[PDB]
């Protein structure tokens, strides 16, 4: 599973469909061409947030990376949520897919390509002062067998998508060049 | 006018409430000639049945074994708990006479 | 050129909601309610 | 015709109105013979039923009967919120006579 | 045949195309004996019903009724939003003849 | 019997195979007598519809064109994509006889 | 009766028992004259039909082999996995009999 610190409360991410990128209102509003580049995301900076431009949602691998995360870009906040999140193939591993050129290869982060749907939610722990209440709560809205076997999708299929500019050195060499959308390289 | 699930139970020969209290986890479906049963099962062990329609069922238990079916298949798709099921248990598997679910 | 980002951006989509769509099968299947064909008709 | 459930209910002999604005605690369903029906309980205490078809029901209520039970499976399943029920009260559990969900 | 809506509700008499592109606010369904129809209401303000099966409609009128219904319930608990409506006006709640979503 | 949409609509006289893959772009229902429909469009331009039981259709088909129309609308709700359809190309617009979806 | 279905397969003559353990890859839904039937494979190359509804049917078959062609629909659009198919092996493509999913 996946974890992410987020300041935004369980019936807000309810009545969104999920956690949504910055600009998404909610998850099935194609309403909104929204800017969706993975290599755009991985270096963004959103005060007050974990990673959420650029039609991303960052996670981490781990409930101590979502703390330590939590506690630099939401610190002094008196309630915050860690989400546990279920692996699906709308989930990119950051380090795998832009390779050499990932912006912060330290941060471990896996994005979700078009924000986290709630069903994919597994549930959430309550976090006062900066201290993990380990309870807990548990997503009803859960779709237990079906994510239950998936994975994150494979940095093959994220090749494609990493949105590196057509200029960058990256879409004329291995793997990229191999996987290049037409006017890259 | 039962309002509960034991209370309708205690009104024919042959029946047992169980309480289940989890989600299905296996479902069956025969289309089989003589044999158009479901057969569910729970992590107990305990495997019941909604029997095959007979001329022994009125037209009103037709319509409800069909209605059953449709039931215990959209539970288990749902993996939504079941809690008490009352079964006629004088075959094999028990039948299904009422299922109740809660929460 | 700014080709390499629309087929980027048109790629991408392409890959939501192709995923919007399974969750959509996964949810509204909830709701799917099944008719008895030999007894309306 | 009436244009909202208050108004429906209001047409006939022994009916109210529950305003209920929550989900479904439980749900039973029973096939077992001449008690064909469908419970339904609400955290507030209150129980009703839909009744098993008879000889008090014209045609379009034995279609109509199956759909309000086939509603109540999928709202009860989903968690989903109903708005009011119009019963009549005359019966016990009370019965069931319309529906209406807000969103 | 007709390939769009607005050409199939002009072969009627006393149709009127509402366009509405917005979601169903609420479903009042109802199993009273002489009004088993369901009701929706719109935001704003709009309410529509499917009628009863009565005379005003051929034998084949009766399985799409039974469609819509499911049509309706379905579309409001989904949240889909309805593009257009053809409905029968010279009732109060205006009737659905047919309904059209895009996507 | 056939094992493939393109085998099975290879079988009959004046229908077409059409490789759509894409999902439903609209999706219209009516109940009007006489023309208790469905059409579906896509955004390449073509429309289809699921027709009207009528003479031409033997009664095993009946309950079939019913189906399809079930099958119809939830493709629509989800979005699944067709894979392609075996028309009827002897009808404006083509009629539908086969549907196959994948993956 | 039967509590599995390897044991309720095992009663029949040309039956065989296939565990899949996957999702159906596709589904075809045909409403053909006299192909009125649902064909599902799986990635692995396996084909399976729900039979067009023959002769030897029963009534209880004719109602469970529409039963079977509503799972089959739910089955692939959940992306449910089937664990085991009793099917007849002596028709083409091979035809379902009973249907098991675990978990």
């Amino acid at each position: 599973r996946l974890y992410r610190a987020d300041s935004r409360p369980p019936d807000e991410i309810k009545r969104s469909g999920g956690l949504m990128p910055r600009g998404h209102n909610e998850y099935f509003d194609r309403g909104t061409q929204m800017n969706i580049n993975l290599y755009d995301h991985a270096r963004g900076t959103q005060t007050g947030f974990v990673r959420y431009d650029d039609g991303y949602v960052s996670t981490s691998l781990s409930l101590r990376s979502a703390h330590l995360a939590g506690q630099s870009i939401l610190s002094g906040y008196s309630t915050y949520y860690i989400y546990v999140i279920a692996t699906a193939p709308n989930m990119f591993n950051v380090n795998d897919v832009l390779g050499v050129y990932s912006p912060h290869p330290y941060e471990q982060e896996v994005s979700a390509l078009g924000g986290i749907p709630y069903s994919q939610i597994y549930g959430w722990y309550r976090v006062n002062f900066g201290v993990i209440d380990e309870r807990l709560h548990r997503n009803r809205e859960y779709r237990d067998r079906y994510y239950r076997n998936l994975n994150i999708a494979p940095a093959e299929d994220g090749y494609r998508l990493a949105g590196f500019p057509p200029d960058h050195q990256a879409w004329r060499e291995e793997p990229w060049i191999h996987h290049a959308p037409q006017g890259c390289g | 006018a039962p309002q509960t699930i034991t209370e309708l139970c205690s009104e024919y020969r042959n029946t047992q409430i169980y309480t289940i209290n989890d989600k299905i986890l296996s479902y069956t479906e025969s289309m089989a000639g003589k044999r158009e049963m479901v057969i569910i099962t729970f992590k107990s062990g305990e495997t019941f049945q909604v029997e095959v329609p007979g001329s022994q069922h009125i037209d009103s238990q037709k319509k409800a074994i069909e209605r059953m079916k449709d039931t215990l298949r959209i539970t288990y798709l749902t993996e939504t708990k079941i809690d008490k099921l009352c079964v006629w248990n004088n075959k094999t598997p028990n039948s299904i006479a009422a299922i109740s679910m809660k929460n | 050129g700014d080709t390499c980002n629309e087929e980027t951006q048109n790629l991408s989509t392409i890959y939501l909601r192709e995923y919007q769509s399974k969750v959509k099968r996964q949810i509204f299947s909830d709701y799917q309610s099944e008719v008895d064909i030999y007894n309306r008709i």
